[PDB]
């Protein structure tokens, strides 16, 4: 009644939880210094890392 | 979805720009059978108990 | 004295912090090369083929 058992799928989710909250310290660095009309959700979010 | 707040709001927003789908990343599929392929080598993830 | 000590700071960190030390040239140039290969990741959805950068650098490509 302790022992919880997780799967495949689950994992693959926290993983991706990890790579999320790393992709959002960047985000955040990138609307620090904002230009308004310029940028848009590209040119911040990575792909490699996640 | 990007949003910006007029600044010194009452939340309204100056501009919203929705960038289509920016792409991130490509994460593994797993096959018909229950397996996955990571490089060209069929992996199995084992369930965890914890 | 921030252009100075940024100066210094950078043209060190370009000198001594690789084991193969390269000419400032060739870090501007990798530079160069990272932040297109970030646009063209997504703007691509794959990731861009070695001379697909090619053109859009100016060098012998």
């Amino acid at each position: 009644g302790n022992r919880r058992i997780r799967s495949v799928g689950e994992m693959a989710e926290n993983q991706f939880r990890v790579g999320l909250v790393r992709v959002e310290r960047a985000v955040k660095e990138r609307l620090s210094l904002g230009d308004l009309d310029t940028l848009m959700p590209q040119d911040m979010i990575n792909a490699k890392p996640i | 979805r990007l949003v910006i707040y007029e600044r010194e709001a009452p939340e309204g927003t100056v501009k919203d720009i929705k960038e289509q789908e920016v792409y991130m990343g490509e994460i593994p599929l797993m096959t018909d059978n229950g397996t996955f392929v990571i490089n060209g080598t069929e992996r199995v993830i084992v369930s965890q108990l914890h | 004295a921030t252009w100075w000590i940024r100066q210094a700071i950078t043209r060190s960190i370009a000198d001594q912090a690789r084991t193969i030390r390269i000419p400032v040239h060739m870090i501007e140039t990798i530079n160069k090369l990272n932040r297109i290969s970030r646009q063209m990741l997504q703007e691509m959805g794959r990731e861009p083929t070695p001379e697909e950068l090619a053109e859009r650098m100016l060098m012998p490509e």
